[PDB]
RNA sequence: GACCUGGCGGUGCUUCAUAUCCCUCUAGAGGAGCCUGUUCUGUAAUCGAUAAACCCCGAUCAACCUCACCACCUCUUGCUCAGCCUAUAUACCGCCAUCUUCAGCAAACCCUGAUGAAGGCUACAAAGUAAGCGCAAGUACCCACGUAAAGACGUUAGGUCAAGGUGUAGCCCAUGAGGUGGCAAGAAAUGGGCUACAUUUUCUACCCCAGAAAACUACGAUAGCCCUUAUGAAACUUAAGGGUCGAAGGUGGAUUUAGC
RNA sequence: UUUAAGAACGUGUUUAUUU
């Protein structure tokens, strides 16, 4: 049997979202991309050291964000700029978020030497798109 | 903190055939050709073979970046086809799909 | 360079700004096993000689 | 593009969740966001080696770790340079001894270097990421110590110890340093005399009169000594001459025409330190009103440039004016020079910001018509500064006045999105507004909605350190307000809170109960009215009871009616 | 389950965004039809996703929440239709006044149209189904058809009839077209798996066909790729009396006959009587060729082959 | 007690407002800022797309919103002062090969990351016509023979590609300088092409 | 801005490759992967150095997220000085 | 190396083995199970073994009126931190060790005489408080299936009563 | 002793299989040579897969490197707040094979059997209602066709601890690390494939109206031997080309594969 | 009523405001 990036049928108390409910037939059918960039791109290249950044930075924010972060990341490259978007909890005070967004803005910014900019929307709770 | 010794190696191996790159370079021009001298060629075959083995150009090999799978690495994303897929599977991959026809 | 991702995220994470889920996974097995007796021996002074 | 009214400052995070509703917020999430930069460079700079690596094209320099520490660790004329660039003032003048002890020629271009290191900050170190009263100054310094050692001393050497020196309130010491100056046949700089203006007013509390003669012989030292003064130089003359509020008010205004007369344009601060010293404490303002509108229309359609720190502290004041003049036609000429060009970034920091806003729309609402006030309070608030429990008031006052009293349901919804949720003085100047008077079943209604919502906020309060207090006002308001809606179910349930809490109920508060008992011809409810207003011995129950007692009462009760009193 | 009163605060969002969105694109918010909020919604909101149900969509809450029952009973409890009990009042309902018809009957006594599909009658009386119910009711339909139904009752049963669209197959001609020198003539395109031509054939000629700028039988020296040229003017009789100019690209010998066989039908369907077109429909000159080479497959040789299989 | 998050700020928006004011330049989808019904998402059985809250289908498209028609034509507005008028008298392209008889191409590549470098920009490819160039018979044939297959006889255009230097200001010069000691030379005549 | 423009749509190209699907063995089952590039070229005429240097800024900031662009300018000049006669 | 270290839930997911052949058809001994621990209960972001005090995170942003500075603990305070967060785990992890003496039935280990509670309380408005639920009998049945083979159901017998007459029994 | 469920039956009846069971069509395999894998043997000298569901399989790849093997030598807080290709795939995640060229799995309620394991249909209807998963529907390629993809729960303690990660156990002057050099062969058997045994052929031109060749100088090696070149620091060894050589083979036993 | 057709080692697969 196939297992890649499928959610195993449970009774039916298991909540799943929306990009952990399909699998990876629909990546361009009924889901988009969660990176979007050239490297892939005919003729263009650097599209290895692309991909080593977005899988430093999707570690990064689970770390940096422990237990906040309710989906998945969407990592976004205009020319020199990047555009980390992300869908966070609200039992965190908005105290620390601030403090977050500056400390990690930053310390991104000199490491990978671009300007990085962080956008979070805040939910109540993780959305559920059913019952596995 | 590389992921291990065989990976090490290669990256060792990847520096020292970096600093001899242009000596080992300009000592090649002698041997490949017929104008100079044959005792002159003779003297280069020596001076290069007498370099460090890691210095040589072919004791490279092109590793995953996250395994350091020495097979099945696809050379544009520098990752194994185990590591490829896993990204791609979730969608982490900018413009990689699956294919139908 | 990965000298740099594993030493800038081992100091982050004794500063308190990185969590790693899974140091803390082997520092709390490494932490049973001594209570087991499962204990790394001292160099040299080996169970052989 | 112009200001979006309906967000917050763009550097907030665009999020229900995260943006900040109070003022207090609004200023403790960028403390939080600059203290996390703050974080983040320290870990920059302590750890260098992980950011090293640079990968962008074309090379960015502001991307790249600081190095703060001393790379020449040898003892000489360019390692000790390098010291004073990085600004250490220990290491400096603990090595500047090393080698002036070996007897190695020092330059006189390099031995001034370290007296401005050491001259301005006053022989202490600079703050750093990590490791008001009285006279900084101290005669056990170093500043002083070197001052001796020097073989040979120029003009710099003294123009950069006077100014030191009145930099930390020395102004005694500089005075007498100055002294010598004169001795040494040298002549001082424009900034030196600058410093020396200050030290003559501050030295000594002398009248003004004294005052005056003692700084007219510096200017004539000044001229005496082919220096100029710049704009610095008038702005402390008017900045010391505030102390003196009446009897500078004319030697300011030659101090203006002089400024003019070089060609020398007045900036903002120069118009600050007037504006504030004819400003005084007084009820009639004759002389402030007519000086303030001469300064506008010489400012108007202008375009500043920043020349004077002080510069931003004039549209502060010049509201405040404006706030005490009761003038509105002035004040539009004021912010309406404040939008002109690039001039909005002088109008200061937070805390200047908030200020000018709050005398700005406070004057607003009560000049003009109320058309006009509510499209100044969506346009300011929340975009431009978070309101204050006192504009919330002044704003439902001029709605009263306007007879707009159908906004007050709006007006408390937006008071919670800013803060003032458990502002006692607001929620009872709400109330009593709506009380006031009776009003059609359809704006009655809405009033009782929005009562509804003040009273929860009375029964949930964060302060759980002394129990639940309701003014008696409140609870006379919050009961009658859902009589004359119609609530008379809810109405009934606040007459035990009255007693429970020791709160006198208002007579019109029993009174309009009656109509409530007689349309339910409910007699037992109408003893009820009785039998509360009785406990607190309240004069109109007993003339009330007989009233009921001919209208509704049961023969049963009436016996018991009278033996209770 | 989403409430009546949910509903009305979702037709109300709509009206107010649809308001919003034209005045993001500049447009007049009364006649502002639901085409131009589909247009001004793929161009804020690009989405390229093969599946269009998967893409930004704002439609009327009518449109996407499905169609729910009202409740059947009221405060007091009694059903508000007799035949609530039976799980079916709607089914029921129906098939009771079917019946009740055709005990009328008794006493005093196609093409476009098709019978109601089963999913379609579930909308319609918002009642789930089984197969065999849909026949019972399609069963008391038909017969009463045949009875002489009414007025009236004819307009009931072309409730449950839906028109069907009847395609024509029938070649489209072409354009017959005049030249500088004032010829007659038109032109067609065929395709034959990767080979595709442009044919010009003139109304009058001595059967003179050239290829590329060649002469026919110098371009197809093969007999079997002459042969196919030669079919399209047999059949209808006219062998030397046209002249055609066509320009063959890609494929390979024979591909390009057939592309050119098609290609030359279709412009001599202008030139002939309807009678005749047809019957060239009914021989296969008309139609383009849908085989295609197949791809192959990993872990087969070919398209269909499979490996060499091992039992032990 | 618990902190709670604020009503969204598309309630206090008109209908009659300023878009681009709201979304100036390209950002995320925030849905608190948007006033649209939007939803997205593949439905389940009997069920409807998601909504705009918590969406992260919506956060991934590149959305346009920062670029209505009103802001383009507002945006355009402004631009018409960085403008210089085209020559009238240039009109066809037949006139401007007659005073402008070379072409000079060169092509830049934009691409995301932090390097902008691209060693596809320092290429520069030179065309003219031999009919523009003062040649007579004996120079024109002899040019020929020395750009060999640089040269297409069927339009007369002689092409002139370099890619040696690093930069794209030193490749263009190159080309000039080819174009110039081609010129001369076929010019020039020496005693070996008498043995032809 | 007033200028001319044409439209058209090249053809696109799709790049595939095929990978084990498992992690040991099982040569036969594998898993086939694309990418798909597609292009749309713009044709401009008739511009200025400074008209250019305005619309090409506003529309290469404006690029969104995974989309690249090839502009390939092609300049008018004049004959060089030493071109227009021989010295010879 | 950083890239090559997972997350919890895929590590717990692994070394639990819940999943997998040996647990389908009584192939594992219940003795001695492993039971899983959350290693972020008690840990706070901000703090870290060096004992820095981040103002805004780890520490109050404002001390007296005034922003506080980037501070570190001192060696005998930052001890004590790490020797007073031990103790809270132990404590906390003894109390699930604690077990509670369940009272038994008609033996330690079976089920017979065991209360199960109050019934289920119905939608429209039905409630049992008065009814107290007791076992009688479990069994372990089987059937055998085509693909599964042994397929293990449970057979309980109950009681319920009010104490007033009212009783029965179900399957 | 009597039963429930399932499985099995060289168990009955009936209807079917569509490249599938039989008959029937087309090209092949099994014979020869070569390439390549495996098994045995051999060697101081890896591991793993290994009925269907292994055998040009992990490898879209081994002259050194890769490399984990062998011999010899060398280092000890060791590139790592160490390390281990050490044992365990019968502890596991992860990715898969297989039935699947299937269509069923099943929560939650009700009812039958005297309240047993269990079972639950008849449409002119006799107790079943059913979320959800899968199928289907949709989408991709050139459509509505077809091909891909998809394909649940489970079965074979099926494959992989040597992708990486990891539980248990074990080593820590060695079961770790590094260097130099070296083995990867063939008595033998076998799987898969390539080229051939020729005349619908061979050579040349051409890319389909030609001329010659045609049985011991024919057809026929990608083999051997020699030489040269390409890559590389290194090639009797890898590849390419040339020369030389002109072998078996004369359409292949039982049996056997694929294809609408 | 209708040819023949053998065999498959032993264990283990379910609970608790400037000033
Ligand atoms: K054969
Ligand atoms: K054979
Ligand atoms: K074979
Ligand atoms: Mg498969
Ligand atoms: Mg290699
Ligand atoms: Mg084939
Ligand atoms: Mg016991
Ligand atoms: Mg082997
Ligand atoms: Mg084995
Ligand atoms: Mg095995
Ligand atoms: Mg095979
Ligand atoms: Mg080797
Ligand atoms: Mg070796
Ligand atoms: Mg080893
Ligand atoms: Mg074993
Ligand atoms: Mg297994
Ligand atoms: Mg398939
Ligand atoms: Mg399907
Ligand atoms: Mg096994
Ligand atoms: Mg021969
Ligand atoms: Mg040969
Ligand atoms: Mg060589
Ligand atoms: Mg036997
Ligand atoms: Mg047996």
């Amino acid at each position: 049997k196939n297992r890649a990036a499928r959610v195993r049928v449970s009774k039916g108390d298991k909540p799943v979202t929306y990009e952990e409910a399909h699998a990876p037939h629909y990546i361009a059918h009924r889901k988009g991309w969660l990176s979007l960039h050239t490297g892939n791109l005919d003729g263009e290249d650097h599209a290895a050291e692309r991909t080593v950044e977005d899988v430093f930075l999707r570690k990064f924010m689970w770390g940096t964000f422990p237990g906040c972060l309710a989906d998945q990341l969407v990592l976004k490259r205009r020319g020199n700029q990047l555009e980390i978007c992300a869908v966070v909890l609200r039992q965190l005070s908005p105290h620390k978020y601030y403090f977050l967004v500056g400390y990690s803005e930053t310390l991104l910014s000199y490491f990978y030497k671009c300007p990085v900019r962080l956008h979070l929307q805040t939910v109540p709770s993780k959305v559920v798109y059913k019952y596995l | 903190h590389y992921v291990d010794w065989r990976m090490w190696r290669d990256v060792k191996r990847r520096k020292m055939a970096y600093e001899y790159a242009d000596e080992r370079l300009r000592i090649n021009s002698l041997r490949k050709n017929t104008i100079l001298p044959k005792i002159l060629q003779d003297v280069a075959d020596e001076e290069i073979a007498a370099l460090p083995r890691d210095s040589c150009p072919v004791r490279i090999r092109n590793r995953c970046v996250m395994t350091s799978r020495p097979r099945g690495v696809k050379r544009r994303w520098r990752l194994s086809r185990i590591v490829f897929r896993h990204l791609a599977d979730h969608g982490q991959l900018s413009g990689i799909q699956r294919a139908t026809w | 360079n990965h000298h740099t991702y594993a030493e800038l995220m081992q100091t982050l994470r004794f500063l308190g700004l990185y969590r790693d889920e899974h140091q803390d996974f082997m520092d709390e097995q490494k932490r049973l096993k001594k209570l087991r007796g499962k204990e790394k021996p001292k160099k040299g002074e080996g169970k052989r000689a | 593009v112009n200001r979006d009214t309906t967000a917050v400052p763009y550097v907030f995070q665009d999020d229900p969740y995260l943006m900040p509703a109070s003022s207090l917020e609004s200023r403790s999430f960028l403390l939080a966001k600059k203290s996390g930069e703050n974080v983040a460079k320290f870990i920059i700079n302590s750890y260098p080696k992980y950011f090293q690596k640079d990968i962008a094209e074309p090379h960015i320099p502001c991307l790249m770790p600081e190095y703060f520490e001393p790379q020449i660790k040898d003892i000489s004329e360019a390692a000790l340079k390098e010291r004073i660039e990085l600004r250490k003032v220990k290491a400096s003048v603990d090595m500047f001894d090393q080698l002036l002890q070996a007897g190695t020629t020092v330059s006189l271009e390099t031995t001034n270097s370290l007296l401005d290191l050491l001259c301005y900050y006053g022989d202490q170190e600079p703050s750093t990421d990590y490791h008001q009263f009285g006279v900084t100054w101290r005669a056990k310094n170093n500043a002083e110590r070197i001052f001796s050692l020097m073989p040979e001393k120029n003009e710099h050497s003294y123009c950069t110890m006077i100014r030191g020196m009145v930099k930390h309130r020395a102004y005694e010491q500089a005075l007498n340093l100055y002294t010598e100056l004169l001795n040494n046949r040298l002549h001082a700089d424009v900034y030196t005399f600058n410093a020396l203006i200050e030290a003559t007013v501050c030295a000594i509390n002398e009248k003004f009169e004294e005052k005056w003669s003692k700084i007219l012989e510096l200017l004539r030292h000044m001229v005496a000594q082919k220096v100029k003064p710049n704009l610095q130089t008038f702005n402390t003359i008017l900045k010391c001459l505030r102390r003196f509020h009446v009897f500078a008010r004319s030697p300011a205004l030659q101090v203006l025409r002089e400024m003019k007369a070089i060609g020398i344009e007045p900036s903002l601060a120069t118009y600050h330190h007037i504006i504030r010293l004819f400003d005084q404490p007084g009820d009639p303002l004759k002389r402030s009103s007519f000086i303030i509108y001469d300064i506008m229309n010489e400012l108007m359609g202008k375009r500043f440039s920043p020349k004077d720190p002080d510069d931003d502290k004039f549209f502060q004041s010049a509201m405040s004016i404006c706030s005490s003049l009761r003038d509105l036609e002035l004040a539009y000429q004021v912010h309406g020079l404040l939008k002109t060009g690039d001039n909005w970034k002088f109008i200061g920091p937070d805390q200047h910001r908030n200020f000018y806003y709050s005398k700005f729309f406070d004057l607003i609402c009560l000049m003009e018509q109320i058309d006009v006030t509510l499209k100044w309070y969506e346009d300011l608030i929340p975009s431009a500064y978070f309101p204050h429990s006192q504009t919330m008031i002044h704003l439902l006052q001029a709605l009263d006045v306007a007879n707009r009293l159908e906004v007050i349901p709006k007006i408390w919804k937006d008071s919670k999105e800013y803060g003032h949720t458990f502002r006692s003085d607001l929620r009872e100047e709400i109330l009593m507004l709506m009380a006031r008077d009776k009003h059609p079943p359809e704006l009655q209604v809405a009033f009782a909605d929005c009562a509804a919502d003040i009273k929860s906020a009375y029964e949930s309060q964060p302060i759980r350190q002394t129990a639940q207090d309701w003014p008696a006002t409140s609870l006379n308001c919050i009961a009658i307000l859902f009589l004359r809606a119609g609530r008379t179910q809810e109405a009934w349930k606040m007459l035990g809170l009255f007693r429970k809490h020791n709160k006198i109920p208002r007579s019109e508060l029993l009174n309009e109960l009656m109509d409530s008992a007689k349309v339910s011809n409910s007699p037992s409810q109408a003893i009820e009215v009785v039998e509360l207003a009785s406990a607190f011995s309240l004069p109109i129950c007993e003339g009330l009871t007989q009233r009921v007692m001919s209208d509704f009462a049961i023969n049963q009760e009436q016996k018991e009616a009278l033996s209770n009193l | 389950t989403y409430t009546e009163d949910f509903i009305k605060k979702q037709i109300e969002e709509f009206n107010i965004g649809k308001r919003h969105l034209a005045n993001m694109m500049g447009e007049d918010p009364e006649t502002f039809t639901q085409e131009d909020i589909d247009r001004a919604i793929a161009y804020l909101f690009p989405s390229g996703l093969f599946e269009k149900r998967a893409r930004p969509v704002m439609k009327h809450p009518e449109q996407i929440f499905p169609r729910q029952r009202a409740i059947q009973w009221g405060e007091d409890g009694r059903p508000f239709h007799y035949l609530f009990y039976t799980g079916k009042q709607s089914y029921y309902s129906l098939m009771h006044d079917v019946y009740g018809m055709l005990l009328n009957l008794e006493k005093h006594q196609v093409i476009g149209s098709r019978w109601l599909i089963k999913e379609e009658l579930e909308e319609m009386l918002v009642e789930k189904l089984s197969d065999l119910d849909y026949m019972q009711f399609i069963r008391l339909l038909e017969k009463l058809l045949t009875s002489q139904c009414g007025a009236a009752e004819e307009e009931f049963v072309q409730r449950f009839r839906r028109s069907v669209t009847l395609e024509s197959k029938k070649q489209l001609i072409e354009p017959v077209q005049y030249d500088e020198q004032g010829m007659a003539f038109s032109k067609s395109e065929g395709k034959r798996k990767t080979a595709k031509a442009e044919a010009i054939v003139y109304k009058h000629g001595s059967g003179r066909i050239k290829v590329n700028g060649i002469d026919y039988q110098l371009y197809f020296p093969i007999t079997q790729d002459r042969e196919q040229l030669m079919f399209p003017f047999h059949f209808v009789d006219r062998l030397g009396k046209h002249d055609v100019t066509c320009t063959v690209s890609g494929g390979g010998r024979s591909a390009q006959a057939g592309a050119i066989r098609l290609a030359m039908a279709k412009a001599l369907c202008s030139f002939v009587t309807e009678d005749e077109v047809e019957w060239m429909r009914q021989a296969g000159l008309l139609t383009t060729d849908p085989r295609v080479r197949e791809r192959k497959k990993p872990g087969q040789e070919g398209a269909r082959r499979k490996f060499t299989w091992k039992k032990r | 007690p618990r902190r709670k998050a604020l009503p969204p700020r598309t309630e206090k928006m008109a209908v009659d407002q300023d878009w681009p004011s709201v979304y100036p330049v390209a950002a995320p989808f925030k849905p608190s800022a948007v006033p649209l019904p939007v939803r997205m998402g593949y439905p389940v059985k009997k069920g409807v797309p998601m909504a705009k809250e918590g969406n992260l289908e919506l956060l991934k498209i590149p959305n346009f919103l920062h670029l209505t028609p009103v802001a383009i034509k507002k945006h355009c507005e402004a631009l018409k002062d960085f403008c210089t008028e085209w020559p009238a008298a240039l009109d066809s392209d037949e006139k401007c090969e007659k005073h402008f008889p070379i072409e000079i191409d060169s092509t830049d590549y934009v691409s995301s990351g932090p390097s902008v470098r691209n060693p596809r920009a320092r290429v520069v490819v030179l065309r003219v016509k031999l009919s523009s160039l003062n040649l007579d018979d004996h120079a024109k044939k002899k040019l020929i023979k020395l750009v060999g297959e640089r040269y297409c006889k069927t339009t007369d255009v002689l092409t002139i590609k370099t890619d040696r230097c690093p930069l794209r200001r030193q490749n263009y010069d190159y080309a000039v300088y080819l174009l110039t000691v081609l010129y001369h030379e076929s010019w020039n005549t020496e005693e070996w092409e008498k043995s032809k | 801005l007033g200028i001319s423009i044409k439209v058209h749509e090249p053809p696109r190209k799709i790049e595939r490759f095929t990978l084990l699907q498992s992690v040991h063995i099982y040569k036969k089952h594998r898993v086939q992967y694309e990418m798909r590039t597609l292009y749309r070229c713009l044709e401009l005429e008739h511009l200025t150095g400074s008209t250019a240097d305005v619309y090409l800024e506003y529309i290469q900031r404006n690029l969104p997220e995974g989309v690249a662009m090839e502009v390939t300018k092609t300049q008018l000049e004049q004959l060089p000085e030493h071109i227009k006669e021989p010295i010879w | 190396s950083f890239f090559t270290k997972l997350t919890a839930d895929e590590l717990w997911k692994g070394a639990l083995a819940e999943t997998g052949a040996g647990a389908k058809k009584g192939r594992g001994k219940r003795t001695k199970k492993k039971k899983r621990k959350d290693l972020n209960r008690g840990q706070i972001i901000g703090e870290g073994r060096y004992g820095f005090l981040w103002p805004g995170l780890n520490v109050p942003l404002m001390k007296n009126g005034a922003v506080q500075t980037i501070a570190q603990r001192s060696k005998e305070e930052q001890e004590k931190v790490e020797a007073d967060m031990i103790q809270q785990r132990e404590e906390w992890d003894r109390k699930k060790k604690m077990k509670v003496k369940r009272e038994r039935g008609w033996s330690g280990n079976s089920w017979g005489g065991i209360s199960l509670g109050p019934p289920d309380p119905g939608p429209c408005g039905e409630t049992y408080e008065d009814f107290d639920t007791r076992i009688l009998e479990v069994r372990n049945v089987f059937t055998m299936t085509a693909k599964e083979g042994r397929k293990k159901s449970i057979r309980v017998l109950v009681a319920v009563g009010n104490g007033k007459g009212a009783a029965g029994f179900s399957i």
